């Protein structure tokens, strides 16, 4: 058919999706079928994880990454992260699988049977990449949808059962957030914080009030920006600053997704609030501090230091992890650091149980899923879910940075007109003066 | 004759099941 | 087109022991350990 | 015309696989080296020479199978099948490590045959034999490491065993016992290999990004004709780019490609020279001035002294199992530990 | 575990997440049918 | 220490603003083929 | 015109001996700062208490090091991942003692090398080139990010970053093998395949082009004088080189397309080094190489050692000596 | 109700297999498109009804 | 080129399939019977999973003499027997 | 065995879609 071979399209089979650049209907079909693939993985992976889930055992000891996501939303869990019913996990998986069937049907229809170009059929859905106003209108629609999604998370946290709060007293519980942080100073002070040790940028969010308030802000900002982009056209500095083509927009999205992937691996490695240690396991700093505290309990029935800023911290190599904050350690932390006599005569059994359990499950493992040090036997099959999520998303974020570089360079070269090579009769360097 | 894509797919599936058999023996 | 070529010899001296060894290794996969 | 001439015409006949006079040496020896390695990694143990399982039959995987070296008590014996050690018995020959010497000797003569094949094909095709010159460096590496190094040492035992994890053991052994990273000949080898990889990447990317537009397609690969006389990429543009980015650039294509020949070949030759030095234990293990300073000053600590401590740990913790013939029994108190330093 | 009434379809679930990967392979199969044109 | 910090902040701000406003100053136009 | 017009025209000028560009107006000060601080620290920095237990490590030449053993010691374990500029320390003595120069050098170097990649793209754009040399450069840059930034982030301290020295690099390698078994990690094996294959294909391509040079000179003259800079005709017979290499292995293992061959030359080591940099990052999040300890057990329950067990013994030997 | 729900779910699996095989085939065959479109509409309605039936029978089983 | 039949024409030939649907299973069966009947252990001297250690000893049977290594291996095999 | 047979059926779903479209000639 049209644009389905090299001679008509100019792209080989290994770049065959590049034949879809100026075919809006088939491109929409590819996108909808791919979205169906994503929802299919979500549903099928949830059902696979549920089919091999022992609800009595912790989730992080069973290699689960999707059931903890639903559990963090306050679905099917009780105090201490205990699983009270597994049925909402099944509901999430089944609804995703069915919706993926619907999306796959639509993708196959628009890719195979539907109109090849959407321009003649509909002025609303027909788009040209050079049409800046239509691009900003579609961007505005998607920004409104994203703001609605953020407000859906807000509505789940405020009206529809709340979220799992690991910082709830007693060992964490599902809690309905009633007073979100609407103050812009806190919300954007998270944005203005340093990304380094002890500060941690937006990864250092440590309460669900800040999370819900930031999501209120993000939803409102996204809806406002969506309306703004529907109502307006790009300004002159914007039109002179960017390349306006499909590959260029793809490259911008690739750079954004690479940055988001790096932020996500840092979130899953460091944050224990939106990634509670009940479901995802302890962080590396969390496990080291738990080891120090449990060995202090053992030796008391010495791990104390002073830190660079003058604060009582655990001693040893875990002096590097003195910025760690966890719900089992915060009751034992005074205003000058760890209160030693408060460790002696105010320890609770749930905190000790958490500390021992997090001792035994440090984020350490091998590729064949052997737990512990790399110099030890294969007696325990454990790799932390935080390690899997962080490693996979660093790999994806780096490759998407590479893809952003590839497509941004190609978009600039194609807009300027030398992406196919140097013109032999108009080689620019030959007209340039010699360097010496 | 047999189409070449049929032969390529059959050889690929056979090599995939021999790799899966070796990995199953590895995990066992 | 001849059959008993040099190419035939090279292909089969690499091919016959390959299948013998693959059957051997599969039978190894079903060892009780 | 004479049996020699008729055989010579048959051997150099155009076919799918070139044979040549060198094929008589190459194809048997290379085939036997490869087949011996596959046979050893599939069936043959290392229980009597190393006390190790090293075959698929024993339960090892692709990373951990090896054709291990003969036992240290064999010395530098050729370990022929008909020799005085095996006395014609194939089973004892396999148990004693005779497959290792089989693979090493047939691989050496196969490498000789492949280089002769390079010479022969360069002669018939009519090109200069620089590919054979470049292949002299892998031959130098193989001869220095698999032949000269064990011959300088006590036996074939300390040569690398033909396997993945066994080669990794060989790397760690050279670190712990020879301090091979501190050797400047190995340093030039590393520079040659990494510079060759850099030259490969940079030259490929430079050619691919200075291509002339010779076709209408967006996939540029079909815009090249093998019989074309013109250059497919702009050397002037590439020279200008690298002159303004890096300060210097190639301006002679022939010098560029000779340099691509020269860098990894020279690196591999330098590393082979260092391996000969290690064959006689003529190692660059230590700097004498830093040894004296560390002896006279307990507070002196550099990364080199820490590396010496790590090497001591490697030696003492790996020697009883890696050298089972010595019967090393190291009690727990003599094993070096960081908590006692 | 899954709800018990679904347990007879437990093996099918065991192969469900691998299905998107096959989709990638299917594309190559399709190209193999058209001669990689 | 504070004078050095302010000096470094000023220098970094100057160079970063040069980068940002330079890439906003019609950068796609500065190519040999089009515009 | 305006002063901003003249400055923009000078910055993006292709007539400069070294191209600056906007990526270069970031790259030049950061790399100059990193270079000056590195030279000064490598010669004259005082010992650094890298482990935060008051046993400092001397890395500079003036304190008893040569070129091989000299290093810029990574910042202190007490610093961790904290940002440590000069003004964050009470004095210059405290900043030097806790390994502040390492942080300054690596942050400036990573910024400058990222802008070096951007500058490569920028000059390719100004010369009408295809833009993907920077993509090839992204592989060593990813490796530098992995060993200087990503591994400290995963392990929780810049004290675990690679030292800026030769023996310090060897120490980093040995401790990394002790803690992560990198040799048994398939991403490092892909990296070794990348660098070994890159050296192989570099030597191969060089020898095949040098082998098929067209006769343009005498025996007394060097053959390099056979090529004129900017000549239009090809300086070597690619058909003869293809015929040689096809007869060396077989006809279908040889590239008849020079563009395909040069793409392969670019792609093999770049992809391999990408995978080894990603391996370093994934072991930074403690996803280690294959263990395979005690993988062979006899009928009676006795462990039969393999080569992997010898590797694990060596790794344990390094591990007990690098701690405390 | 248990065997009824099991039969309905097996029927949903079979019909989903039939649609997965047939719908790209019918979409990429222009010659027989009319009866194919009628069967696709019937199958989509049957699939939606079977999904709803499986859900309510799940609540009953 | 070179006078040999192309690989694609060979592998797509029905005659090639009817020859190679018999010989390849025969070789696979030969290798399976080589391992499963235990002939490989006897041919190559590889110890069985119960034949690494003698019933009384737990010493690894290293060979220690050059010209008595054959007799030493035979002595180890007799002591496990 | 049930997992293997399920893998086999799902794995022949796609290639036989390709086979049906190729034999009953359509726009592949
Ligand atoms: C366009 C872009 C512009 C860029 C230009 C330069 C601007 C700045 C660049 C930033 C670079 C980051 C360096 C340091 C990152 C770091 O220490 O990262 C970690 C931090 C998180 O910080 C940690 O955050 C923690 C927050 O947790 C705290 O709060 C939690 C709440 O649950 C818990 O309670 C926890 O216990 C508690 O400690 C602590 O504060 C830690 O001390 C702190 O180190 O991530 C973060 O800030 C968020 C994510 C950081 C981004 C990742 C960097 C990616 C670089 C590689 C790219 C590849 C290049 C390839 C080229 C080819
Ligand atoms: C020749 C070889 C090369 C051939 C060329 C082709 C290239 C690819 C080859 C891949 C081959 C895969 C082999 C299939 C077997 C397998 O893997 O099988 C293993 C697993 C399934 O096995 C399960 O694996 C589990 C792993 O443990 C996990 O689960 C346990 C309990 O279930 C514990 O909780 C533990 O903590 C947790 O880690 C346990 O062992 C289970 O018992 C077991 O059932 O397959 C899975 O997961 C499947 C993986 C799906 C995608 C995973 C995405 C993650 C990517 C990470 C990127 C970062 C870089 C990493 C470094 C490289
Ligand atoms: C997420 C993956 C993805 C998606 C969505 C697409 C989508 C698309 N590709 Mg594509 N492609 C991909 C990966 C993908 N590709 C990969 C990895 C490669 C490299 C091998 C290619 C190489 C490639 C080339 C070379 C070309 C395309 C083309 C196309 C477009 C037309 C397809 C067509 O006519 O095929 C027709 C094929 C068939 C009719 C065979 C059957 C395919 C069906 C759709 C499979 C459905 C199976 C599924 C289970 C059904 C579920 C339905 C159920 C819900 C009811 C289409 C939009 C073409 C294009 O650009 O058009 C202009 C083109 O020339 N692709
Ligand atoms: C949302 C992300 C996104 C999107 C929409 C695109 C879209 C596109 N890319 Mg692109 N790309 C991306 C991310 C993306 N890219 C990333 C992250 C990278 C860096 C790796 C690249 C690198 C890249 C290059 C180098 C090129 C493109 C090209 C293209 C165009 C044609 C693609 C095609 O037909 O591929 C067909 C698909 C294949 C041939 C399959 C590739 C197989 C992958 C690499 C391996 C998958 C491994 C898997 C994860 C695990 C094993 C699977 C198992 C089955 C074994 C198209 C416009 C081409 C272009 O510029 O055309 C204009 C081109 O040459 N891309
Ligand atoms: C991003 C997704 C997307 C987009 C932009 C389109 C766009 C289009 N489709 Mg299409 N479609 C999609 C997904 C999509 N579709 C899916 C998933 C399916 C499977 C059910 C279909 C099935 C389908 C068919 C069968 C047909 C089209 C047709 C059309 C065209 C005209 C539609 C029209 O006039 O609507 C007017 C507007 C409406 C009818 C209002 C729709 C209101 C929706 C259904 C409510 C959704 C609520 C909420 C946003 C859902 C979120 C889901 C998300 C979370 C996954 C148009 C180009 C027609 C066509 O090509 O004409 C020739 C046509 O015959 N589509
Ligand atoms: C998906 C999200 C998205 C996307 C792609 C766009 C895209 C666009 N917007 Mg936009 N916008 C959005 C969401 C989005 N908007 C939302 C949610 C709002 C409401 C707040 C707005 C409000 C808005 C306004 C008011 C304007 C635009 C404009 C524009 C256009 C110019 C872009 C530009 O040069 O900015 C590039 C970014 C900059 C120049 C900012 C300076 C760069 C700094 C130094 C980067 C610092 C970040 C750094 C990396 C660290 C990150 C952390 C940091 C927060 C501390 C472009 C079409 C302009 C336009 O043309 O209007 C039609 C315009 O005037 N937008
Ligand atoms: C120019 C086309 C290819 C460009 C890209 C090449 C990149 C490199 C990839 C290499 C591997 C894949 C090859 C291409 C593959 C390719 O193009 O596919 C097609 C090609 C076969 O095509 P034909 O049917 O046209 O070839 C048969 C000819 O004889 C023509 O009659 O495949 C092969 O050559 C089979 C390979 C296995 C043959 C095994 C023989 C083993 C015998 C022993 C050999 C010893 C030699 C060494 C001596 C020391
Ligand atoms: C265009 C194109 C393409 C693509 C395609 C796609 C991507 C598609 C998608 C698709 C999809 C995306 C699909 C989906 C489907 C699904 C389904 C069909 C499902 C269903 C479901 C069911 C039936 C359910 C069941 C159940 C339940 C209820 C629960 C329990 C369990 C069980 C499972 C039993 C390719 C690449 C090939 C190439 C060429 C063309
Ligand atoms: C939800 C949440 C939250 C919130 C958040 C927020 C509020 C956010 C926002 C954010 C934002 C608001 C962001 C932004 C970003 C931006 C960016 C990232 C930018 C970029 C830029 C660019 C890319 C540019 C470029 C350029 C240059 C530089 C020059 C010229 C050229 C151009 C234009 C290219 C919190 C944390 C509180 C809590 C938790 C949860
Ligand atoms: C949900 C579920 C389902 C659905 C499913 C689906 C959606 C499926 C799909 C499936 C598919 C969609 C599949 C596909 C497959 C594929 C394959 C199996 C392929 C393979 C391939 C190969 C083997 C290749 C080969 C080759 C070639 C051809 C070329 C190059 C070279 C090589 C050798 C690579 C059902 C309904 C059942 C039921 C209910 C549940
Ligand atoms: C020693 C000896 C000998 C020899 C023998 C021989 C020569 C043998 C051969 C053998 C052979 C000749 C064998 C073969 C084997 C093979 C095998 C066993 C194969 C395997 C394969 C696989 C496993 C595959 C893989 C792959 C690749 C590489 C790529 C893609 C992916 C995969 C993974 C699929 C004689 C008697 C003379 C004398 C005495 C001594
Ligand atoms: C870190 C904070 C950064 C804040 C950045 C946010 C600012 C957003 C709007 C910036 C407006 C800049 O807008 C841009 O400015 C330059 C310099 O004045 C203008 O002027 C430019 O014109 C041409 C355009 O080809 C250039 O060759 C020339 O060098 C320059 O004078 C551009 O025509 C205008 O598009
Ligand atoms: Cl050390
Ligand atoms: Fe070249």
């Amino acid at each position: 058919a049209t644009n389905r071979d090299q001679e008509s399209s100019g792209f080989a089979w290994w770049a065959g999706n590049a034949r879809l650049i100026n075919l809006s209907g088939k491109l929409l079909g590819a996108h909808v079928a791919h979205a169906g693939l994503i929802v299919f993985w979500a549903g099928a992976m949830t059902l696979f994880e549920l089919a091999h889930f022992i609800p009595e055992k912790p989730m992080y000891e069973q290699g689960l990454i999707l059931i903890p996501h639903i559990a963090t939303l306050g679905w099917g869990v009780g105090p201490g992260g205990e699983v009270v019913d597994t049925f909402p996990f099944f509901v999430v998986g089944v609804v995703h699988l069915i919706s993926s069937a619907v999306l796959g049907f639509g993708g196959v229809y628009h890719a195979i049977r539907g109109p090849e170009t959407l321009e003649e059929y509909s002025s609303f859905f027909g788009y040209d990449w050079k049409d800046k106003n239509k691009m900003t209108t579609i961007l505005g629609f998607h920004l409104i949808v994203l703001g609605i999604g953020a407000l859906l998370l807000v509505a789940k946290a405020m009206f529809f059962g709340g979220l799992y709060d690991t910082w709830a007293p007693g060992g964490g519980d599902v809690r309905v957030i009633t007073n979100p942080t609407l103050d812009p100073r806190v919300i954007f002070g998270y944005l203005l914080k340093s990304p380094f040790g002890g500060e941690g940028w937006i990864v250092s969010v440590n309460n669900l009030e800040d999370v819900v308030g930031g999501h209120i802000w993000i939803g409102l900002i996204c809806i406002a920006g969506g309306i703004w982009h529907i109502l307006t056209t790009p300004f002159g500095w914007a039109r002179r600053a960017f390349i306006w083509s499909g590959e260029a927009y793809l490259s911008y999205s690739l750079g954004a997704l690479s940055m988001m992937g790096f932020i996500a691996t840092c979130f899953v490695w460091f944050n224990n609030t939106v990634y509670p240690s009940e479901f995802y396991g302890p962080t590396g700093p969390e496990a080291s501090q738990a080891q120090a505290m449990t060995f202090l309990i053992r030796d008391q029935k010495k791990y104390l230091m002073r830190s660079p800023t003058g604060e009582i911290i655990f001693g040893g190599e875990t002096m590097r992890f003195w910025d760690f904050r966890g719900p089992w350690l915060e009751p034992l932390r005074g205003p000058n650091g760890l209160d030693l006599n408060k460790i002696k005569n105010d320890i609770q059994p749930w905190q000790e149980r958490r500390a021992a359990e997090y001792m035994t499950h440090a984020p350490l493992g091998s590729l064949n899923s052997v737990g512990g040090v790399a110099t030890e036997i294969n007696s325990v099959n454990f790799v932390s879910p935080r390690s899997w999520l962080a490693t996979s998303h660093f790999v994806l974020a780096f490759f998407f940075l590479v893809g952003h570089l590839w497509h941004a360079g190609r978009a600039r070269a194609a807009a300027a007109g030398f992406e196919k090579g140097i013109d032999r009769e108009s080689e620019p360097v030959l007209s340039m003066p010699s360097l010496d | 004759r047999i189409p070449l894509w049929i032969v390529a797919t059959v050889a690929g599936m056979g090599v995939i099941v021999i790799v899966g058999l070796f990995f199953y023996g590895a995990y066992a | 087109y001849p059959i008993f070529t040099v190419r035939w010899v090279a292909v089969h001296t690499l091919a016959v022991p390959t299948i013998f060894f693959l059957g051997a290794i599969a039978a190894m996969q079903f060892i009780q350990r | 015309r004479g049996w020699f001439d008729i055989l010579d015409d048959w051997l150099k006949r155009d076919r799918f696989v070139f044979v040549g006079w060198s094929g008589i040496l190459l194809f048997p020896c290379a085939y036997l080296a490869l087949g011996g390695w596959l046979t050893g990694t599939t069936f043959v143990t290392s229980w009597y020479t190393h006390g190790l399982a090293s075959s698929y039959l024993e339960g090892c995987n692709f990373l951990t199978v090896a054709v291990s070296t003969p036992a240290n008590s064999m010395g530098h014996s050729l370990l022929l099948l008909w020799g005085p050690e095996a006395q014609g018995d194939f089973t004892r020959w396999c148990q004693l490590g005779g497959l290792w010497t089989f693979i090493a000797l047939h691989g050496a003569f196969g490498l000789i045959g492949f280089m002769l094949r390079q010479f022969e094909i360069a002669r018939l095709v009519g090109v200069r034999p620089y590919n054979a010159i470049a292949f002299s460096a892998p031959i130098a590496v193989f001869v220095s490491v698999f032949l000269i190094y064990p011959l300088g040492q006590s036996s074939w035992f300390f040569a690398p065993s033909f396997g993945v994890a066994a080669i990794f053991r060989f790397l760690l052994f050279f670190q712990g016992f020879h301090n091979w990273t501190l050797n400047p000949f190995h340093m030039m080898g590393v520079a040659g290999v990494l510079g060759g990889a850099l030259l490969c990447a940079i030259h490929g990317a430079t050619v691919e990004n200075t291509l002339f537009q010779d076709g209408e397609g967006a996939s540029t690969f079909r815009a090249f004709n093998p019989t074309q006389a013109e250059e497919t990429y702009s050397m002037v543009t590439a020279n200008r780019f690298w002159s303004q980015i890096f300060g210097i650039a190639f301006s002679n294509k022939r010098w560029l490609h000779f340099f691509m020949l020269f860098v990894p070949v020279t690196g591999l030759w330098m590393s082979a020279i260092g391996v000969v030095g290690l064959a006689l234990n003529l190692r660059s293990y230590d700097f004498i001035s830093q040894e004296i300073r560390a002896a006279e000053d307990p507070e002196f600590e550099t990364f080199y002294t820490k590396n010496l401590l790590l090497n001591e740990g490697i030696r003492a913790w790996m020697a009883p199992q890696d050298q089972p013939h010595e019967n090393f029994v190291f009690p727990e108190e003599v094993l070096p530990r960081g908590n006692a330093l | 575990k899954l709800p018990e009434a679904y347990a007879i379809f437990d093996p099918l679930v065991d192969v469900l997440p691998v299905i998107p990967v096959l989709f990638l392979a299917l594309a190559f199969v399709w190209q193999a049918a058209v001669g990689f044109r | 220490m504070e004078t050095l910090k302010i000096t470094v902040y000023i220098v970094v701000t100057f160079f970063v603003l040069l980068f940002v406003f330079g890439f906003l100053s019609g950068d796609p136009a500065r190519n040999p083929k089009r515009k | 015109a305006n002063l901003w017009e003249r400055f923009c025209n000078w910055v993006t000028s292709t007539d400069n001996r070294l191209y600056v560009g906007w990526f270069g107006v970031i790259m030049i000060p950061t790399l100059l700062a990193a270079t000056i601080c590195f030279v000064i620290a490598f010669i004259a920095a005082p010992p650094v208490d890298i482990d935060g237990i008051r046993e400092p490590v001397s890395g500079s030449l003036l304190y008893g090091n040569n070129i091989i053993t000299g290093a810029v010691v990574p910042s202190s374990n007490a610093i961790g991942l904290h940002f440590y500029p000069i003004w964050e320390a009470a004095s210059l003595d405290e900043w030097l003692y806790n390994g502040g120069p390492y942080q300054l050098i690596i942050f400036h170097f990573l910024l400058g090398a990222s802008c070096y990649m951007g500058r490569q793209w920028e000059l390719s754009y100004r010369l009408g080139m295809r833009p993907w040399i920077c993509v090839a450069y992204s592989a060593p840059l990813a490796s530098a990010f992995a060993v200087f930034l990503i591994y400290p982030i995963g392990q929780g301290s810049f004290s675990d970053g690679m030292p800026l020295g030769i023996s310090g690099t060897f120490n980093f390698m040995i401790v990394f093998q002790a803690e992560h078994n990198i040799l048994m990690h398939p991403f490092h094996q892909l990296g070794v395949a990348g660098v070994f294959g890159g050296a192989l294909f570099c030597a191969m391509h060089g020898s095949l082009v040098t082998s098929s040079l067209i006769r343009e000179t005498t025996e007394t003259e060097s053959a390099n004088y056979g090529y004129k800079f900017g000549q239009e005709e090809e300086t070597y017979n690619i058909v003869a080189a293809h015929g040689y290499f096809g007869r060396l292995i077989f006809q279908y293992a040889s590239f008849n397309n020079s563009r395909s061959l040069h793409f392969f030359l670019a792609a093999w080591p770049v992809v391999g080094v990408w995978f080894t940099a990603l391996g370093i990052s994934t072991m930074a999040f403690n996803l280690n190489g294959f263990n395979f300890n005690h993988s062979v057990i006899d009928a009676k329950g006795n462990v039969i050692n393999t080569w992997a067990d010898i590797i694990n013994r060596a790794n344990l030997g390094m591990e007990v000596m690098h701690e405390r | 109700m248990t065997i009824l729900f099991q039969l309905a779910l097996a029927a949903l699996v079979i019909l989903s297999f039939v649609m997965v095989i047939g719908v790209p085939v019918a979409y990429a065959s222009p010659q027989d498109w009319d009866r194919s479109k009628q069967l696709i509409f019937l199958g989509s309605g049957l699939w939606i009804a079977l999904v709803l039936v499986v859900g309510v029978l799940n609540f009953f089983v | 080129t070179t006078g040999e039949r192309p690989f694609s024409d060979i592998i797509t030939s029905v005659r090639y399939w009817v020859i190679h649907s018999i010989t390849i299973p025969a070789l696979f069966i030969a290798g399976w019977l080589f391992v499963s009947t235990g002939l490989a252990y006897d041919v190559f001297g590889t110890p069985r999973p119960d034949s690494y250690y003698a019933q009384e000893q737990r010493s690894i049977p290293l060979v220690t003499d050059r010209f008595e290594a054959k007799q030493q291996v035979e002595t180890f095999l007799e002591q496990l027997k | 065995i049930a997992q293997l047979t399920m893998i086999a059926m799902i794995g022949i779903a796609g290639p036989m879609i390709i086979f049906l479209l190729a034999v009953r000639r359509g726009n592949l």
